[PDB]
């Protein structure tokens, strides 16, 4: 009110509004794969020199059956990480499934160094696949050492990307650290150069209810509280909208079943009180709003009830009627009484009256006054001319 | 929360503009008080609660469908139930728009309806003036017609007549309202205008005005800073725009509907506490008294209109010169069928032998 | 022939749930009482011809045994860009996205009964040559009603193909009726079946057929090709959330009234 | 602060917010004006029909029954002053919508019938003055079966 | 016709800025339909020719 001194009423003040409490993430199962569907999992991989080329399709791209192994000494891809890899769509990845020297794993990376690797797995000028250090000697050991994995591809004619050194007798578990069998696992692969098909993995977390929580369905991001409900989805149908075209109702992606979406509760805050040096005690109340909330930010209370326009504070309840003496709403004012405090009441309509009606009675005045009552209207307001330049 | 709900930075932007949430505020908040104070005035305009005796002894009328039933919890008048049935709709807070209930309810507006009947059809207006006053409803009614220029013979000589015609008429304008519905038509629209005002506002929310997109968490987790302020500060333009459009048709509408409210009241204190000597104000036709009614969001009338219905031609005459002396009518007017000269009231055939009294000299016969 | 569509070529433009609303949507769709022309897939002629894929073709007919096993999406249908089959049997359908070399007579042909009255099978062309490829795949093996069972003419299967944007959608719904005579005055909506978003292009349709047949008697066989628009559609929504009835904004001055 | 190729649009901003106002303010201040003015001719009628004369409207000019009233200029309105007649005390009384004195009815030319409860009178309707009942006071119409 | 004559481009524009307009032109319906029940209102208060 800008002013050290307020009046006797009840006025209006900032607005109060349900806090989240927390977040809550709901997303499907199993999805489609361009990455890793098979590459990462296998006890024998294809010729070195006919080095594994494969197009994978149509189960869950998940990083969460891949990353989950701690196996491998680090899987972090230069431009994504596997972490983040769960909103990421793919296009198709391709699995360079072949056998090489425990030495030859970084002769795998992009602008490797040494010409051991181009003869077998040339090395392409825009490769996007991730070197990734798994630990695969036993997989590859043979007891005498296999020579199968050979290098014997010295074609004279030059190299070219994807167009289609032997120090040990053979790949032997006795070989010393790093010169041990080690199996190449690359997602090789390639986003909007062909058509997207697939998704990536997802992760869920845990389900509540009856409170103002921030949720996430499939990426339905809101906020809100939530509930079972007894509507009844299609079975291909997911969103609820209102007829203003707001959500109202989700399914839950994990386990089929529709639940309502209530926006978290909030309302007007006014401050009823008399006149300042009347009493400095106040009743505040929340419009609309249950009590059910209000301890949230006095929040004690020890004085409080419930209305159907809100639920105040501060104000005791009376069951008497009187005057109405500051309005509130739904027929409930308060004023200052008797130790004095504000009290809340119902309209005390007025003076219930009887008129003595019959058949055959009149009440003839007998008597009369003269009674001057004003009266006031507004006429005009000041003039006012505003110069715009 | 309507412009930018659960965004700081979108309300820290917002803040550049300031005070503009004031207004606008203050402007609703005028019009919800105003709305409680036309409520208030059009209605309690009695200093205590009347309440109707048990003894339905009107002079054989019934009020039964005008007066409220107590074995209803909700002692409204059987009408009343009809008016607030009839009367049909979702509206509820979603992005910060709130609906504040009227400060009176429909149980006390009735009491009001119920009281003023009491009042009027036990008291004319003599409670309207002051202190009410018991007097029979028969007499009453002949208080109104000496309003209208009828004398009380014409009401006891047909008393009963008129009392068939009269709840016969109540019951003919119950099944009227019963049956069609166009008469809330008024009311009716104003729900559905202010109804449709409401979710035009909500749906343009779903406007991208002019930027990315219509989301500000979307903008918000997309663009970085710079990009994404000016992304909102184009989304505050487009939607603060709409809520000073809103506003100024609420405040429009409140204008109109206010007069309407200051008409009402005129009504009610004339048409009601009152016999109204305006002509087609309270009702086609001569006016006696009315009913009001609660209506949701409204108020309905029951105007009680006196009309002429059958007329004789007759041969009437200015006056009348008997000794050299000319005679006029005090009151009424000189009608001869064809073979005697009659006197009688100026809206309804009583042919009385002209005499001395009841007219008087003036000059003589050649003026 | 040209017949007339009167009802058909409705389905849910969303997943959303709506009940009790007259939701209006603007989409792609098939004119109330547009005409549509009518093939009849003979076996002395033949009917099974080559059509454009004017952005959404409605297809629907009242076949049984899965004489049309499926459909060719692509560009060539040459291998010069790949070209999407559709060829689906009673267990389920092979999507197939390859630059793929098909022939004059691409489908298996099962000419059961025809000549020498029996049951036999005289080609695969279905696999003509699929050179090379970028994407294949088979659905879940499922089992919808699409063998030889006819009884009532219940077999009234209504396809939608929609690629937009790169996503391609199918909507059908399965509608059992009565009449075997042309489409029924009835009013259903067909629900989404599957997304894949293949990208490739789609200009042009030729369907796939099942059963050097001079003298033999003819195909009773029939089908309807109709052509979604870009148009604004009322849609109703019943207390199920299911769509009732249906209105078009433009098709005359009382519908535009009832979508104004 | 901006040289000038960039400083209208921080200009161009400021002119748009300004003028939003001015709007604002504007087009809020005629509504006012609408309402005063209807507010104006309101009291001007009320000038019109409760100074000028008597006005038998009710409670049009002040509560209760409307005498005559005086106007008093006050800084941009008007204020008026109702006088107005009210009844005081009112003791009630037997009546009779009508008097059979010899098989005639016989009803009041103005007024009302009221009795004490032994004899009977008639007064005019707002202030208790009986009178005895006699010819000229009523007249007759009908007989007192009816 | 007043803000994006005959032009698809302007047309679509628009559409992004809600449908301001449309609230527009049933003000002014409404107004045009003021109009005529006034006329009719103040004048035409009796039947009978
Ligand atoms: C409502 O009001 C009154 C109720 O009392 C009724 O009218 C009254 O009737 C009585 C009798 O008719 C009137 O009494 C009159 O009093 C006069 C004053 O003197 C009185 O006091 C002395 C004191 O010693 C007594 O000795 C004396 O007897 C009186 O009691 C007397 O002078 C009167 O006596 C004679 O004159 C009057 C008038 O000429 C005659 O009517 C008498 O019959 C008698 O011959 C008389 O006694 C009293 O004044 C009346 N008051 C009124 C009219 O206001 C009404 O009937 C009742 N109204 C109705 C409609 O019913
Ligand atoms: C969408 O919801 C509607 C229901 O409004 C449903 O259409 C069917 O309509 C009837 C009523 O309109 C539904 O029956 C009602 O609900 C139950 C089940 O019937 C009962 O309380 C009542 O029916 C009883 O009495 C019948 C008398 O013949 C019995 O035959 C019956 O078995 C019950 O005992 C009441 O009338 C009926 O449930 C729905 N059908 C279904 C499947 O809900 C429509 O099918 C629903 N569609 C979807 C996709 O949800
Ligand atoms: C215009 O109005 C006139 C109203 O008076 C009409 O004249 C009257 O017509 C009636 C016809 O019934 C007549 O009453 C006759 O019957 C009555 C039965 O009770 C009786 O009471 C009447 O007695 C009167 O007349 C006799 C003489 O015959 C007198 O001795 C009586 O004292 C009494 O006055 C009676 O005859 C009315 O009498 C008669 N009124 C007069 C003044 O004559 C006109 O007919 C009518 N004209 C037109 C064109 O409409
Ligand atoms: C995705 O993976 C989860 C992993 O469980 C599947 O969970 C579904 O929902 C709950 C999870 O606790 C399980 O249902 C339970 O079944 C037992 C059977 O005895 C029953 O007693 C419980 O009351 C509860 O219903 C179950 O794992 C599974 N529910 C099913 C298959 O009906 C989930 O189904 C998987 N699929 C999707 C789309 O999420
Ligand atoms: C807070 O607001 C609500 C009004 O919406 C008031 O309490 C509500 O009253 C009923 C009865 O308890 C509850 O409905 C149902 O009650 C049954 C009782 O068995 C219960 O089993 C159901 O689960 C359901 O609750 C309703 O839930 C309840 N809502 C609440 C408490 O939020 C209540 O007056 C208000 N709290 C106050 C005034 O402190
Ligand atoms: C008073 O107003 C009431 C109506 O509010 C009038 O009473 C009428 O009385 C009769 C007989 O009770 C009702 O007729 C029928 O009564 C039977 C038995 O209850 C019932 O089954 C029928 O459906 C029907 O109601 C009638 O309903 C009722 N209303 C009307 C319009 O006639 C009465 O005429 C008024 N006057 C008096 C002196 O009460
Ligand atoms: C009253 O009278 C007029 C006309 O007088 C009628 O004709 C006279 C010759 C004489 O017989 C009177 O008693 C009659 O009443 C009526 O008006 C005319 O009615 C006729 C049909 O009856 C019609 O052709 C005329 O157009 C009407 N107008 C005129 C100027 O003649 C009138 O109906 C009567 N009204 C009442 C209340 O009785
Ligand atoms: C009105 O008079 C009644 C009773 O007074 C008697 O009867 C009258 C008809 C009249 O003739 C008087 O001169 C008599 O002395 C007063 O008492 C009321 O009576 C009615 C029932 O008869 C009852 O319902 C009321 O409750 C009674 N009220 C009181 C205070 O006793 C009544 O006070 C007088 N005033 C009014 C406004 O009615
Ligand atoms: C039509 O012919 C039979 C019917 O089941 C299936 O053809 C082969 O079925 C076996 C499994 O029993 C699969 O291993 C083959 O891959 C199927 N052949 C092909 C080309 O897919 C098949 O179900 C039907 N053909 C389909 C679905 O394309
Ligand atoms: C794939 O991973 C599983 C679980 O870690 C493992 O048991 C298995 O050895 C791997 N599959 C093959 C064929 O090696
Ligand atoms: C302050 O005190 C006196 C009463 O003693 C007074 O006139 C005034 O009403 C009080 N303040 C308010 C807001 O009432
Ligand atoms: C008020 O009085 C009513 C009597 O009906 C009683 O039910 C109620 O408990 C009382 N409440 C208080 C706070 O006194
Ligand atoms: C099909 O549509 C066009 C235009 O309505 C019409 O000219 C033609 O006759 C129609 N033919 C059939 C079979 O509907
Ligand atoms: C029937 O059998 C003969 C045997 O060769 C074969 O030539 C002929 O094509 C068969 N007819 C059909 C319709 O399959
Ligand atoms: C398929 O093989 C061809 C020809 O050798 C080659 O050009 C192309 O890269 C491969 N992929 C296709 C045609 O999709
Ligand atoms: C489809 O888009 C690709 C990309 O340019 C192009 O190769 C091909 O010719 C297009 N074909 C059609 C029918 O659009």
């Amino acid at each position: 009110l800008k002013s050290f001194t307020v009046e006797k009423g009840i006025y209006q003040t900032s607005n109060f509004r349900v806090q989240p409490t927390e977040s809550i993430v709901r997303f499907p199962n199993i999805t489609n794969l361009c990455p890793f569907g098979e590459v990462f999992n296998a006890t024998r991989f294809a010729s070195v020199y006919a080095w594994n080329r494969k197009r994978i399709s149509n189960c869950v791209a998940d990083y969460s059956v891949l990353y989950n192994s701690a196996s491998f000494s680090t899987f972090k891809c230069y431009g994504v990480s596997p972490t983040k890899l769960n909103d990421l769509c793919f296009t198709n990845v391709y699995a360079d499934s072949f056998v090489i020297r425990g030495d030859e794993v970084r002769q795998i990376a992009p602008g490797q160094t040494g010409k051991i690797a181009d003869y077998n797995y040339k090395l392409p000028d825009d490769f996007t696949g991730c070197v990734i250090a798994w630990n695969s000697n036993n997989l590859d050991s043979k007891v005498g050492g296999n020579y199968n994995y050979l290098y014997r591809l010295f074609r004279k004619s030059n190299l070219k990307p994807f167009e289609r050194p032997l120090q040990s007798y053979g790949f032997q578990p006795t070989n010393g650290v790093g010169y041990q069998p080690y199996r190449v696992v690359v997602l090789s692969f390639e986003l909007l150069h062909a058509p997207a098909t697939v998704c990536g993995p997802k992760k869920s977390t845990n389900l509540v209810k009856n409170k103002c929580v921030n949720f996430n369905f499939n990426g339905l991001t809101g906020t809100g509280v939530l509930t079972e409900s007894n509507k009844k989805f299609l079975p291909f149908q997911q969103f609820g909208r209102d007829i203003a075209d707001t959500t109202d109702a989700v399914r839950d992606p994990q386990t089929l079943e529709i639940l309502d979406i209530t926006p978290c509760s909030f309302g007007g805050v006014s401050v009823i009180t008399p006149g300042t040096n009347t009493s400095n005690q106040v009743a505040v109340l929340y419009q609309g709003v249950n009590c059910t909330e209000v301890p949230v930010a006095y929040s004690t209370g020890s004085n409080v009830f419930q209305t159907r326009a809100g639920c105040l504070i501060g104000a005791e309840h009376v069951n008497n009627s009187y005057e109405c003496d500051i309005p509130i709403g739904a027929g409930i004012c308060a004023s200052y009484q008797t130790s004095q405090s504000i009290i809340a009441y119902t309209m005390s309509l007025g003076a219930e009256n009887s008129v003595a009606y019959s058949n055959n009675s009149i009440a003839i005045p007998t008597n009369f006054t003269i009674s001057v009552t004003t009266e006031i209207l507004p006429v005009s307001m000041t003039k006012t001319s505003v110069d715009c330049t | 929360m309507y412009i930018c709900g659960d965004s700081t930075e979108c309300s820290n932007l917002l803040l550049q503009y300031g005070s503009f949430c004031t207004q606008l505020n203050r402007a609703l908040t005028g019009i919800a008080v105003e709305q409680d104070k036309n409520t208030q005035e059009v209605f309690a305009q009695v200093k205590q609660i009347y309440k109707t005796p048990p003894i339905k002894d009107f002079g054989g009328f019934n009020f039964s469908q005008i007066l409220p039933d107590p074995s209803k919890p909700s002692k409204r008048s059987f009408i009343e139930d009809l008016l607030f049935n009839k009367v049909t709709l979702c509206a509820q807070k979603f992005n910060g728009l709130t609906v504040l209930p009227p400060l009176l309810t429909d149980e006390m507006i009735a009491q009001y309806t119920s009281a003023l009947l009491a009042g009027t059809i036990t008291s004319g207006w003599t409670f309207g003036a002051g202190a009410a006053l018991q007097i029979p409803f028969a007499m009453q009614m002949a208080y109104r017609f000496n309003g209208i220029g009828v004398t009380q013979n014409v009401l006891y000589e047909n008393q009963k007549l008129i009392a068939n015609q009269f709840n016969s008429a109540i019951g003919k304008i119950q099944d009227s309202l019963s049956s069609t519905a166009s008469a809330l038509g008024k009311l009716q629209d104003v729900v559905n205008q202010n109804a449709q005002a409401l979710n035009t506002l909500v749906k343009q929310l779903s406007s991208n005005f002019g930027a990315i997109s219509s989301v500000l968490n979307d903008i918000l987790s997309r663009l970085d800073p710079p990009e994404a302020e000016v992304q909102i500060d184009r989304l505050i333009t487009g939607r603060l725009q709409s809520l000073q459009t809103y506003v100024t048709q609420q405040l429009i509408r409140a204008a109109e509907i206010r007069a309407s409210a200051n008409l009402a009241a005129t009504k009610m204190s004339e048409c009601v506490l009152g016999q109204s000597k305006r002509v087609d104000f309270c009702g086609k036709g001569y006016h006696l008294m009315s009913f009001p009614q609660s209506a949701p969001h409204g108020v309905v009338f029951l105007h009680v209109t006196y009309v002429p219905a059958q007329e004789k031609n007759f041969t009437t005459a200015p006056a009348i010169c008997h000794d050299g002396k000319a005679h006029f009518p005090r009151e009424g007017v000189f009608v001869s069928n064809g073979t005697h000269w009659f006197v009688t009231q100026r809206n309804f055939y009583e042919p009385q032998i002209i005499t001395t009294d009841n007219t008087f000299v003036s000059g003589n016969c050649d003026v | 022939a040209y017949t007339n569509s009167f009802t058909r070529g409705v389905y849910y433009p969303d997943k959303v749930f709506r009940s009790s609303v007259l939701h209006s949507t603007q989409d792609l769709f098939l004119p109330f009482f547009s005409n549509v022309t009518w093939f009849h897939a003979i076996h002395k002629r033949f009917d099974n011809p080559v059509l454009p894929f004017n952005d959404g073709v409605y297809f629907a007919s009242t076949e049984k045994s899965n004489i049309i096993r499926g459909w060719i999406f692509g560009t060539t249908l040459d291998s010069k860009t790949q070209s999407l089959l559709i060829v689906n049997n009673a267990t389920n359908v092979v999507i197939k996205v390859c630059e793929f070399q098909f022939c004059n007579d691409p489908f298996l042909g099962v000419y059961y009964h025809k000549n020498n009255k029996s049951w036999m099978e005289s080609e695969f062309r279905v696999y003509s040559s699929a050179n090379n490829c970028t994407f294949e795949y088979v659905s879940q093996p499922f089992l919808m009603d699409l063998e030889g069972k006819q009884g009532n003419f219940k077999n009234l299967r209504e396809f939608v193909f929609k690629n937009i944007d790169g996503y391609f959608k199918i909507y059908s719904k399965h509608t059992p009726i009565n009449l075997v005579r042309d489409l029924p005055q009835g009013f259903s909506a067909l629900e989404p079946l599957v997304d894949l978003p293949i990208g490739i292009n789609i200009t042009r349709f030729q369907t796939l057929l099942a059963l050097s047949s001079s003298g033999w008697t003819a195909g009773a066989a029939a089908y309807y090709v109709g052509y979604l628009q870009p148009r604004t559609f009322l849609l109703k929504y019943n207390e199920n959330g299911t769509i009732t009835d249906a209105v078009d904004c433009a098709l005359d001055p009382l519908s535009e009234t009832k979508c104004t």
